[PDB]
């Protein structure tokens, strides 16, 4: 604030209130898997190369 | 008004400024609420444009 010489009042209250929030905005991604690759993934047959 | 062309200055700062109400929606006398005055040249020079 600044003083004044002139009549007209200034502000008594320092600091003004402000209110916030906190706008969440989730994302998400699939990403499929074919279950033959995951039954050859764990398993291995050894049977050739 | 008539005077020594050095105080028709210095009435034409102290004193000639008009004081508007120009706040509001439309023109008014002064609210004597000490808002800055508005210097008027034609006042001095009685010669409107």
């Amino acid at each position: 604030r600044v003083a004044s010489g002139a009549g007209l009042p200034t502000s008594r209250q320092t600091t003004i209130m402000v209110t916030k929030y906190s706008e969440k905005s989730p994302i998400t991604i699939p990403f499929e898997l074919s279950a033959a690759c995951l039954t050859y993934l764990r398993e291995t047959f050894e049977g050739t190369i | 008004a008539n005077k020594t062309l050095f105080k028709t200055i210095d009435e034409y700062l102290l004193r000639a400024k008009d004081c508007i109400r120009g706040d509001t929606d439309t023109q008014y006398v002064c609210v004597e609420g000490t808002e800055q005055l508005i210097e008027n040249p034609c006042r001095l020079t009685q010669e409107a444009l």
